[PDB]
């Protein structure tokens, strides 16, 4: 599972940051000082969370 | 390009 | 730690529905798999013949040419994964 370090780098290179101390995911698409915050403590479906993240990674 | 290179070396 | 790394990868996989696997043709190629169910995927080779390899919903040359430019010229993996995902999802 030594590949897991590299996978995490790839994921972080997308600008998606796990922030579990705050039970949320951060999305840094522009590096402009603005973030999208996606809470995980909610009743949002997995499908909705996935659709949202890719929407924010897009244009 | 270096992130895919590292993944390829690991998978190989 | 190795345990925590494995746990974070699993969450990324669930959140993005994106898994990174060895390539089914050359194990050192990288296969990006989109979706719960392997519904879409595309393979990329690092320094071989084809930069963009096979993809389950096959893609036309115009689309493949666009993906190579995003990946090789622009060097933007997020952008490549975003375009590839849209392209593959739209060819299902």
């Amino acid at each position: 599972a030594n590949e897991n370090i590299l996978k995490l780098k790839l994921y972080r290179s997308l600008g998606v940051i796990l922030d579990l101390e705050n039970d949320q995911v951060l999305i840094n698409r522009k590096n402009d000082g603005n973030i999208d915050i996606l809470p995980l403590d909610n009743n949002l479906s997995d499908f909705y969370k996935t659709k949202y993240i890719w929407e924010r990674l897009g244009k | 390009q270096q992130l895919l290179k590292g993944l390829s070396l690991s998978f190989s | 730690s190795n345990a925590n790394d494995a746990a974070e990868v699993a969450l990324y996989e669930r959140l993005l529905q994106l898994r990174v696997l060895p390539g089914a043709s050359d194990v050192h190629d990288v296969r990006f798999v989109f979706g719960d169910d392997s519904r879409c995927w595309i393979e990329v080779a690092m320094h071989g013949d084809h930069v963009i390899g096979n993809s389950h919903p096959a893609l036309d040359p115009k689309s493949r040419a666009t993906l190579e430019h995003v990946l090789t010229v622009q060097g933007d993996l997020a952008a490549f994964l975003v375009v590839a995902r849209d392209m593959l999802l739209a060819s299902l």
